[PDB]
C-alpha cells in the first residue's frame, strides 16, 4: 500500500503548519475569550465574600 | 426562570436542540418558580412603590 | 442620594450580567459595562498567566485566591474613593484610607 | 558629473531640515524611534514639541508613553508640552497600562514635574485600573523611580505603596546589575521611610543588601539598617537572613 | 451613550409629583438594555456559500479521485459505512444530556454568578 | 433577549483560515519538484511532441473502470522495449 | 453628588442605544504582538521542535533521493531498464 | 419557495417527527428503538452496497472474490482473476454487446 | 480589525474551557512551603514565567490530532494522520519540544556505558509517539478496506438483495468496527496528549526562588 509519501518534508511541514494555526487560533482568538467569560465568573465568585464585606462597610445607608 | 431563559437563548434554536426544553434536564425549584411570579408583578414601578 | 449613581450602578450592571451570563450575554456588552475587568483578564493572557486562578488552585492559595479576585473588581470602588477624595481635599482634610496610619 | 550630480542632490534634499518636515505628520512615532538611535538634537526636538501639541490632547496611550521617553532620551522639557501630556495621562487614567506609566512617570520624575491631580490619578491608574500582578512584570528599578517621585513630591498614598512594593522581591532584584541593584534598593528604602511604610515585601529589598554588603559603604549601611530596625518593629518581629538548606 | 442611572435619577427628579407616577412605566423603559429586534432573514452569507460550494466543490473532487482509485468499488462502499455512522449518531446521542454536559465541563457555565448580594448595595 | 442579535451575523469561519489554506496550499504547489507522474523535458522535445504522445496512460485512470486498470488515454506507441 | 464624572470608564450600565463592538485583545489586534509576547517567549520549544522534524525529515528525503540516485545509476551503467516498464 | 428557509423546515419535519417506526407501525416486529436503530444502520449499508454493485454491475471485481462467480458468466471477462487478461476479453465483449 | 461578537457560555465554548483545563490539570503546580501572599506572589508569577505552557500545547495537539483523526471518518475523506510524514512529524514534533525544553534547563549542552541505555529508550519515544499515531489509523483503516472487500465478494457473487443472512452478518462485523475506529480516533489523540505531559513534563521542574530574608515572629 502506499506507506511513504512522496516527501515526508512536504508532509512534516503540513503537520507543523496545522499544529501551528492550532497554536495561534488557540492562543490569540480561542483563549482570549475562554479566560474573559472565565474570569468573569471566577473572579465575581472568588471576590463575592470580600465585595460584598468591603460593600457592607461603605455604604452607609443601615 | 433559568429554564425558561436558556429556552429562548440561542442554543435551543438550533437545530439539534430544536424540539428540546430545559427544564427537563433540570426542572426550576419551589422558589424559583415562586419568584419569577413575583418579579412579574414588581415589573410594574407603581406596584413595586404601592408594596413597600 | 450622594453616592447613588454609584450604588445603583453596581446594582444595575451585575443584575444584568447574572440575568444573562452564560445565556446569552454578548462578550461585546460584558466589555462595554466592565471595561477595566476584561482590561485586567487580557493582562493576564497577554502575561502568559491565563492558569493563574489554576495555579493558586493547584498551590492551595485560597486566600491568593480571595485576593486576586478582590483585585480584579477593586476598581468597583474607585468611582467611590475618588469621589470622598475630592470630597476631603475641598473641606481641607486628607483622605483617610490613602494614608499609613490614617 | 556624476559625483558633482549626487553631491549637489546630497545637500539640498537630503538635509535634516527635510527629515523634519517628513516628520510633521505622525510626531510621536518619528519622536520614539529616531531618539532610541542617538538622534538627540535638542533643536529638532523644538520643532517636534510644537507640531504635536495640537494632537496631545487625543493621543493614543501608547502615543503618549512614545512622547515622553522620546523626550526623557532627547533630555529636552517642554513644560507647555508637558501639562498637556499629563492632561492626557489625568483625562485618560484608566486606559494607561502601568508598563506605560512606570516609564512617563520616570520622563516626569527626570525633569521634576508633577502635579497633585496627575499624581493621583497615575496612582489611582497603577492600583485600580490595572492588573495587581502588574508590579511583578515592572523590573524593580522602575518601580523604585516611581517611590521616589511619591516621596519626592510628597504624595503619601498607602494603596499605591502596597501595590509597587508587590514587585520587589528576590525575583525582580536577582534580573539587576550589582550596580543596579545597589541603586534601586537604597532609592526603595529611602521611599519606604519617607512614608512609614514598611510592608512584608520590604524583608526583599532589605534582604538584597544585607547578602552583599561589600558594595555598600558605611552610611549607606547605616541609611539601610535605620529601616531594618523600622521595619522590625513594623512588622512585629526580628530579621534574619534565610541561607537555602 | 451615559449611563442609565443617571438618565434615571435625571428624568425621575425633573417630574411633578401628581406626574410621578404615571411616568414610571416611560422612564423604565427609557432605561432598559437594548435587545436587538429580530432583523430580515437575508440567508446564506457570503461566506456560508463559500463554506458550501467549497465543501461540495471538495466532496466531488474527492469522489472523482475514489473512483479511479483501483479499488473504486471498495472506496465508495467506505463512504456509504461511514455515512452509516454519521446517521446512527444523530439517533442516539442524546443532545439536550450532551448539551448540559459540555455545560458544566466550564466553571463558567456549571455554576450561577455569585457576587452581589443585594443588602450590601442598597441605597436608602 | 439577545437571541435576535446573534442570528444577525450569520456563519462565519474561524478568524485566521485564509493563512491556514493559504499555507497547506503553498505547501502542496511550491514543492520544488514535478507534479507527481510528470517529467520535466526541453523546450525542443515540449514543442515536438502532439500532446496525446505528452500524456502516459498511468495517470488516466478510468472513472469507473469495468477491469481494474483501464486506463483513458494510451499515449505514445513508440515504446523503447 | 457623585456624577458620572467619576463613573467614567470605569463603570457603565448596559447599552441602551446599540450593542457595541467587541474589545479585541491585544494578541487579536496584531500578530507582532502575539510573536514577541507570547509566541516567542513561550512556545519557541514547540517552534523549534516543528523546525527540528521539518529538517529531519529533510535530511530522509535527501537520503532517499540520493539511494534513489545510486539505483538508477546502477541501471544505467549496467544496460538495464531503471524501472518495471511503466505496466502501461 | 425561499431556498434556505423552505428546505430548513422540510428536513426538520422529515427528522423529527416523520418516523418510520410509528408511521409503519413495527413495534409489532421489534423491541426497542435502539435496535430499531440498529438495523436501520446495518440496513443503511445493506442497501447502499447492493445499489453501489447494481448501478454498475458488469465489472471485473477489484476486490478478491472467493472462486464465486455473478451469474451466467463463470468464464468471461467478469470472473477472470488474472486482469490484463480480463482487459483484452472485455474489449471484446465491448464490441458484441 | 473588528473582531467578531462572541455569546457567552457557548458550546464550543464551554467545551474548549474544559478541554484546555483537562490538559493544564496534568501538570499541576506543586505548592511551596510558604503561605502564598504578596511576598510570595512574584515567586509564584516567576514560577510560571518557567513552566512550559504544557496546558496550551497538549491542548493543541489534542484538538488538531483529534480533528485530523475523525476527519477519516468522514465520507469521502481520509485522515491525515494516517500519512506517516504527519503522524510521525507530530510524534517527533512532541519530542524534540521535550528536548529542547530539558536542554534549556542548563545552557544547551547535550547530556558510563548506562547512558547510552537511557539515551536509547528515550529516543524511541520519538519514534513511538508518531508511530502509534499513525499505525492505529493505518490498520484499523486497512482492515476496513479488506472485509469490506471480502463483505462485497457476497452481493457481487450472489444476488442484489438475495441471501441477506451472509450479507447481514459482514455487514454488522464492517459496521461495528466504523464503531471502534471512533473510539480509537478519540483514544490516540488523547493518548498522544497524555504522553505528551508526560514527556514535556519531565523537564518542567525549576527552582523556587522564594524570600532569602524573612522577619519572623
Ligand atoms: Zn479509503
Amino acid at each position: 500500500m502506499k506507506l511513504l509519501p512522496e516527501s515526508l518534508q512536504q508532509e512534516a511541514a503540513t503537520a507543523a503548519v496545522v499544529a501551528s494555526w492550532v497554536l495561534w487560533h488557540l492562543d490569540t482568538q480561542l483563549l482570549p475569550t475562554i479566560m474573559r467569560e472565565h474570569k468573569l465568573h471566577a473572579c465575581w465568585a472568588a471576590a463575592a465574600k470580600r465585595y460584598n464585606e468591603k460593600l457592607f462597610k461603605l455604604n452607609p445607608s443601615y | 426562570t433559568f429554564a425558561q431563559r436558556l429556552n429562548s437563548s440561542p442554543a435551543f434554536s438550533s437545530f439539534l436542540l430544536k424540539r428540546e426544553k430545559a427544564e427537563s434536564e433540570v426542572p426550576p425549584s419551589e422558589l424559583e418558580l415562586e419568584a419569577a411570579q413575583k418579579a412579574a408583578e414588581l415589573e410594574d414601578p407603581e406596584v413595586a412603590l404601592r408594596t413597600l | 442620594e450622594e453616592e447613588e449613581l454609584w450604588l445603583l450602578t453596581l446594582t444595575q450592571q451585575f443584575k444584568h450580567i447574572q440575568k444573562h451570563f452564560g445565556i446569552d450575554l454578548p462578550h461585546s456588552v460584558v466589555a462595554h459595562m466592565d471595561p477595566l475587568l476584561i482590561k485586567k483578564i487580557d493582562w493576564e493572557t497577554t502575561n502568559a498567566l491565563e492558569d493563574f486562578d489554576i495555579t493558586l488552585d493547584d498551590m492551595g492559595a485560597e486566600d491568593a485566591k480571595e485576593q486576586w479576585g478582590a483585585e480584579n473588581l477593586s476598581h468597583h470602588f474607585l468611582p467611590l474613593i475618588r469621589y470622598r477624595r475630592d470630597l476631603a481635599r475641598k473641606n481641607g482634610d486628607r483622605y483617610g484610607p490613602d494614608l499609613v496610619n490614617g | 558629473p556624476s559625483q558633482n550630480l549626487v553631491s549637489t542632490f546630497a545637500n539640498k534634499v537630503i538635509v535634516e531640515e527635510n527629515l523634519v518636515n517628513v516628520a510633521e505628520i505622525d510626531v510621536p512615532f518619528w519622536s520614539y524611534w529616531l531618539s532610541s538611535a542617538g538622534f538627540t538634537s535638542k533643536d529638532a526636538f523644538v520643532k517636534f514639541a510644537e507640531a504635536v501639541k495640537p494632537k496631545v490632547a487625543a493621543l493614543s496611550t501608547s502615543d503618549i508613553t512614545n512622547l515622553t521617553v522620546a523626550f526623557k532620551r532627547a533630555n529636552y522639557y517642554d513644560k507647555d508640552l508637558f501639562t498637556g501630556i499629563e492632561a492626557n495621562v489625568s483625562a485618560n487614567f484608566t486606559k494607561f497600562e502601568t508598563e506605560q506609566l512606570l516609564q512617563i512617570v520616570a520622563t516626569f520624575d527626570a525633569f521634576n514635574h508633577s502635579s497633585v491631580a496627575f499624581l493621583d490619578d497615575v496612582a489611582d491608574s497603577i492600583t485600580y485600573c490595572n492588573h495587581y500582578l502588574a508590579p511583578v512584570r515592572a523590573g524593580a528599578d522602575e518601580l523604585a523611580t516611581l517611590l521616589t517621585y511619591y516621596a519626592k513630591n510628597g504624595h503619601e498614598r498607602a494603596d499605591l505603596l502596597a501595590t509597587v512594593a508587590r514587585g520587589f522581591s528576590e525575583v525582580s532584584l536577582g534580573k539587576l546589575s550589582a550596580a543596579q541593584r545597589k541603586d534601586t534598593v537604597l532609592s526603595a528604602l529611602k521611599a519606604f521611610q519617607t512614608f512609614g511604610f514598611y510592608p512584608e515585601s520590604i524583608e526583599a529589598v532589605i534582604g538584597a543588601a544585607l547578602v552583599s554588603p561589600a558594595e555598600y559603604s558605611a552610611e549607606e549601611l547605616k541609611e539601610v539598617e535605620a529601616v531594618k530596625v523600622a521595619a522590625e518593629n513594623a512588622l512585629g518581629g526580628e530579621f534574619v537572613l534565610i541561607q537555602e538548606g | 451613550e451615559g449611563n442609565s442611572v443617571a438618565g434615571i435619577i435625571k428624568s425621575v427628579n425633573e417630574t411633578s409629583g401628581a406626574n410621578l407616577l404615571s411616568s414610571l412605566k416611560t422612564i423604565k423603559a427609557q432605561a432598559a438594555p437594548i435587545y436587538p429586534a429580530a432583523a430580515s432573514s437575508t440567508g446564506y452569507s457570503t461566506q456560508a456559500k463559500i463554506a458550501l460550494f467549497g465543501a461540495l466543490s471538495w466532496i466531488l473532487y474527492r469522489a472523482d479521485g475514489q473512483s479511479k482509485a483501483h479499488e473504486w468499488i471498495v472506496d465508495l462502499n467506505l463512504n456509504v459505512l461511514q455515512a452509516a455512522w454519521l446517521i446512527s449518531f444523530s439517533s442516539l446521542i442524546p443532545f439536550r444530556a450532551v448539551y448540559f454536559a459540555f455545560r458544566g465541563m466550564a466553571p463558567a457555565t456549571a455554576s450561577t454568578l455569585n457576587g452581589l448580594k443585594t443588602f450590601s448595595s442598597i441605597s436608602l | 433577549s439577545y437571541s435576535a442579535y446573534f442570528a444577525k451575523a450569520g456563519f462565519q469561519f474561524p478568524a485566521g483560515l485564509s493563512a491556514l489554506v493559504a499555507g497547506i496550499v503553498a505547501l502542496n504547489v511550491c514543492t520544488g519538484r514535478p507534479t507527481k507522474g510528470t517529467k520535466e523535458i526541453s523546450n525542443a522535445e515540449y514543442n515536438a511532441t502532439p500532446i496525446g504522445y505528452l500524456q502516459s496512460p498511468d495517470q488516466h485512470p478510468t472513472a469507473f473502470p469495468k477491469v481494474p486498470g483501464m486506463k483513458d488515454v494510451h499515449g505514445s506507441p513508440h515504446h523503447h522495449h | 453628588v457623585l456624577g458620572e464624572v467619576y463613573l467614567k470608564d470605569i463603570l457603565r450600565t448596559p447599552p441602551t442605544g446599540a450593542i457595541p463592538a467587541n474589545v479585541p485583545h491585544p494578541f487579536q489586534t496584531s500578530f507582532y504582538t502575539y510573536a514577541t509576547k507570547k509566541l516567542i517567549p513561550r512556545h519557541w520549544y514547540l517552534l523549534g521542535g516543528f523546525t527540528f522534524t521539518i529538517t529531519l525529515y529533510g535530511i530522509l528525503d535527501g537520503l532517499r533521493d540520493s539511494g534513489k540516485k545510486k539505483a538508477y545509476d546502477e541501471a544505467i551503467h549496467a544496460g538495464k531498464t531503471p524501472y518495471t516498464a511503466g505496466g502501461h | 419557495m425561499a431556498v434556505t428557509s423552505f428546505l430548513g423546515k422540510a428536513f426538520e419535519k422529515y427528522f423529527y417527527d416523520f418516523s418510520a417506526y410509528e408511521q409503519f407501525g413495527l413495534n409489532r416486529f421489534l423491541s426497542s428503538k435502539g435496535q430499531y436503530v440498529a438495523l436501520r444502520h446495518v440496513g443503511f449499508v445493506m442497501v447502499g452496497v447492493n445499489v453501489l454493485l447494481a448501478a454498475n454491475f458488469p465489472f471485473n471485481p477489484p476486490f478478491p472474490t472467493i472462486g464465486m462467480c455473478p451469474a451466467g458468466w463463470e468464464g468471461t471477462w467478469v470472473c477472470q482473476a488474472d486482469k490484463a487478461k480480463a482487459l483484452e476479453m472485455y474489449k471484446e465483449w465491448k464490441k458484441s454487446n | 480589525s473588528s473582531v467578531r461578537d462572541v455569546k457567552t457560555g457557548s458550546l464550543p465554548t464551554n467545551f474548549l474551557t474544559g478541554v484546555y483545563r483537562f490538559w493544564r490539570s496534568q501538570n499541576p503546580a506543586e505548592k511551596p512551603h510558604d503561605p502564598v501572599n504578596d511576598r510570595l506572589l512574584p515567586a509564584v508569577v516567576d514560577a510560571s514565567d518557567k513552566r512550559a505552557s504544557i496546558g496550551t500545547w497538549a491542548t493543541t495537539f489534542f484538538c488538531t490530532i483529534i480533528s485530523c483523526n475523525l476527519l477519516g471518518l468522514m465520507p469521502f475523506n481520509e485522515a491525515p494522520t494516517s500519512g506517516l510524514g504527519f503522524a510521525t512529524g507530530l510524534g517527533v514534533s512532541v519530542w524534540a519540544t521535550a528536548t529542547i525544553l530539558g536542554l534549556s534547563k542548563t545552557g544547551f549542552k547535550f547530556p558510563f556505558i548506562f547512558v547510552p541505555l537511557e539515551t536509547i529508550s528515550y529516543t524511541f519515544r520519538a519514534v513511538s509517539l508518531g508511530v502509534r499515531l499513525w499505525v492505529n489509523m493505518l490498520a484499523g483503516h486497512t482492515l476496513l478496506h479488506i472485509l469490506t472487500g471480502m463483505a462485497l465478494a457476497l452481493p457481487f457473487s450472489l444476488g442484489f438483495f438475495s441471501m441477506v443472512p451472509a450479507t447481514f452478518g459482514v455487514c454488522c462485523l464492517l459496521s461495528a468496527l466504523v464503531g471502534l475506529e471512533y473510539l480509537v480516533a478519540v483514544l490516540q489523540s488523547g493518548v498522544f496528549s497524555i504522553l505528551s505531559t508526560v514527556y514535556v513534563g519531565e523537564f518542567n521542574h525549576d527552582k523556587f526562588i522564594g524570600p532569602a530574608a524573612k522577619i519572623v515572629k
